């Protein structure tokens, strides 16, 4: 049942079994019925952690190819791409799972928007050419997307309006190169949080100011 | 790397 | 058949922590019956202790999650974690049976010899933290006869202050304190190999002493618990 | 666990 679903991923989870457990979260995904704050967090973690461990080894294999016969280095190039299409199978996963089950509540919308471009930004992170200018747009419209709706329904103080704006600006400065556009998102969303700073909720009020210190770290080490 | 949300 | 771009891809692998490759070149470069070198062997040892590792530790976590819950009530969720273990419990038994047979068909020099049948215990005592049963029984006397003869050959041609002798030793007094549960017989064997080492401290060249008492450490660490 | 080898 979807019960026992949701229990194996936390039982994958504790056994840092993510491959399991975002297997598990998508078959609960694909029961067609929505998902709860602590079910989206369950998939979102199983499946950051299973992208993740493809761009830590893909950046490993990819910085030794810069460095690297015509034997060796083939072979690493070889390796090279059988991570990344290991990581891009991964991101079609979950964009396929965003798109026909979960995208369709406003704080609900943003945070899978928000999904869907992180996973574009992470294809763009080893694309190239036209291949990296298109799934940079798909990036950057999730991202824009659930900007505006994040501001129209939510408060500055937000967790997942400040997250949103943390991985924004990271877009602008680590994918596009452009800090000016970078520095300026992070601190707008930085001084609209300060502003009503007094929405803190009592519950997810340590949530939000950790997200509001890396808005000043990211700030400062880009400027 | 490593800028972004360490969490959901 | 070219063997050394197997052994750079399994170098390849364990800088991208991908142990399932790694494990996977090695197990090919084994495969090719030629003598494994130093730094091979270590890249074999590496990767598989690492696929099993994984499974060991998960294994834990999960039997933990077990007994713990088992005055909980609840059948369809008790059932579903004892599931979950079994399952783990097969992809480590699996990752052991490739590792020893392995071992017992194409790598089981005395250093060598020493060092594959110090695998066979090691990876024989992985399984019998899961076995239970008959079963438990039998892979008890495969890593005590595998340890053993480890240890007659480590006695006789490699000086106590050896690495792989002192590693030995470690892993077998683990062996008689976590599966045997014979805390006495434990320390022994990490008493007499700390003591027999320590009287010859001053033997161990500029790139051994590092290494040799960093075990040498591990087993008083041991004793110290064990006490 | 955690008490043998770590290599």
């Amino acid at each position: 049942d979807r019960e026992q679903l949701v229990q194996k991923a936390r039982l994958a989870e504790q056994a840092e079994r993510y491959d399991d457990m975002a297997a598990a979260m998508k078959n609960v995904t694909e029961l067609n019925e929505p998902l709860s704050n602590e079910e989206r967090n369950l998939l979102s973690v199983a499946y950051k952690n299973v992208v993740g461990a493809r761009r830590s080894s893909w950046r490993v294999i990819s910085s030794i190819e810069q460095k690297t016969n015509e034997k060796k280095i083939e072979m690493v190039r070889a390796y090279r791409e059988k991570i990344e299409k290991e990581l891009e199978a991964v991101c079609q996963d979950v964009l396929s799972l965003l798109d026909n089950y979960l995208i369709k509540q406003y704080e609900s919308k943003v945070f899978y928007l928000k999904m869907k471009g992180d996973y574009y930004r992470y294809l763009a992170e080893v694309a190239t050419g036209e291949k990296r200018a298109t799934v940079v747009e798909s990036s950057e419209k999730a991202y824009s997307e659930a900007h505006e709706i994040s501001k129209e329904h939510m408060q500055p103080t937000h967790p997942i309006r400040l997250g949103l704006a943390l991985n924004y600006s990271v877009f602008y400065y680590e994918i596009q190169n452009a800090p000016e556009q970078a520095c300026h998102l992070a601190k707008t969303a930085f001084d609209d949080a300060i502003a009503e700073l007094d929405t803190l909720n009592e519950d997810s009020y340590k949530d939000s100011t950790l997200i509001m210190q890396l808005l000043r770290d990211n700030l400062t080490l880009w400027t | 790397y490593d800028l972004s949300l360490p969490f959901p």
